């Protein structure tokens, strides 16, 4: 389990969480603006619709402005939904994702590191062994 | 080993031999090289244990002339469950392909829990294709595992991602990889099933992707069950 291409593709999937969650937080920020707008533009539409309510033709082309305004409201809403599913994902990628990779990095450093130094332990323990018998075989 | 041999250029038959608990013989192994004060490998391995470990996959293999044929089978336990060890990375740099067992898919209740992946043959190659199996053979191995890597990193991404399952493809690779996880991973311990119902079965697994989702499908493949 603990291995350095392992360890790579930890660090890697860690890189691009945090490249994804800088994205996902500049899309928040613009999703926020476009919905703040879309929210005062929605207030507006709401006093341009509530300024006449309760006669002759061309009432078709009143309507339906009307009919764009609730569109462009609706849209806002769905906007504020996914601001908010990326907000959560923004929440997910700081303490959540970028949390467990750093642990799971360190522990895998420590592992490797322990494992490397058993290995250099054992490495010394056999050139201090042959070492001996040489100083051994010259007297 | 010397059994098999003596079955292969004597008695003149089919032979399979199979090595149980092959850690525990290298743990051995490593051990009379450690008494020997030796340099040890890496896990504490002899360093001539890469000839020694090749005279445990040299009991394979035929001969020209002898009608038997002795195939070596050993089965060994990775330490830790990594298969990333020097025995299970020496036995599969050796021998041709290996069979791995996720721990997961034996921990979900179904049965045997090969994993696709990490298995692989070298030998499926000229026992594949017409006059030996069928000639949908190949063509759907590689879709097999094309969509089972597809699945793979539909499942990562559903991790991810959330549960809408990345739009189309992803959701029917997914589906697609539940369905083969389900069914065709797990025949059971008491069922033996043949090549024909296998295909049949992976032909009826292979109708909810579409047909122009397989790329590992030539246009005869393609052509070959659309029944």
């Amino acid at each position: 389990f603990p291995t350095r291409m392992t360890l790579g593709l930890m660090k890697t999937k860690l890189k691009g969480a945090n490249q994804g969650y800088s994205l996902l937080k500049r899309k928040s920020e613009a999703l926020t603006k476009r919905f703040r707008d879309i929210t005062k533009r929605i207030d507006d539409a709401k006093q341009k619709m509530g300024r006449v309510m309760q006669a002759k033709e061309i009432y078709s082309r009143a309507v339906e402005t009307l009919v764009e305004l609730a569109s462009l409201q609706t849209a806002f809403i769905i906007l504020d939904e996914v601001i908010k599913v990326t907000n959560r994902r923004v929440n997910a990628i700081e303490h959540v994702i970028i949390p467990r990779t750093e642990n799971t990095i360190a522990y895998i450093n420590s592992e490797l590191d322990e494992l490397d130094r058993e290995e250099f332990y054992r490495l010394k323990k056999v050139q201090e062994k042959k070492q001996n018998e040489t100083a051994k075989l010259d007297a | 080993l010397t059994t098999a041999e003596y079955l292969a250029y004597q008695t003149e038959r089919h032979v399979l031999t199979i090595l149980t608990d092959m850690s525990s013989y290298a743990d051995a192994l490593r051990e009379v090289s450690a008494a020997r004060e030796e340099v040890p490998g890496r896990r504490g391995y002899p360093g001539y244990m890469y000839t020694d470990l090749s005279t445990i996959y040299e009991r394979a293999g035929r001969v020209e002339g002898r009608n038997g044929s002795i195939t070596q089978i050993p089965i060994l336990t990775m330490p830790n469950d990594d298969i990333t060890h020097p025995i299970p990375d020496l036995t599969g740099y050796i021998t041709e392909g290996q069979i791995f067992v996720d721990r997961q898919l034996h921990n979900k209740g179904i049965y045997p829990p090969i994993n696709v992946l990490p298995s692989l043959s070298r030998l499926m190659k000229s026992a594949i294709g017409e006059g030996m199996t069928r000639k949908d053979h190949g063509d759907v191995s590689n879709q097999l595992y094309a969509k089972y890597a597809i699945g793979k990193d539909a499942a990562a991404m559903k991790a991810v991602v959330g549960e809408e399952a990345l739009s189309i493809e992803d959701k029917l690779s997914l589906e697609f990889l539940e369905k083969f996880e389900k069914t065709f991973i797990t025949q059971g311990a008491y069922e033996d099933r043949t090549v024909f119902e296998s295909l049949d079965q992976a032909w009826s697994l292979l109708r909810i992707y579409p047909k122009e989702m397989l790329n590992r499908i030539s246009p005869k493949i393609l052509d070959e069950f659309y029944d």
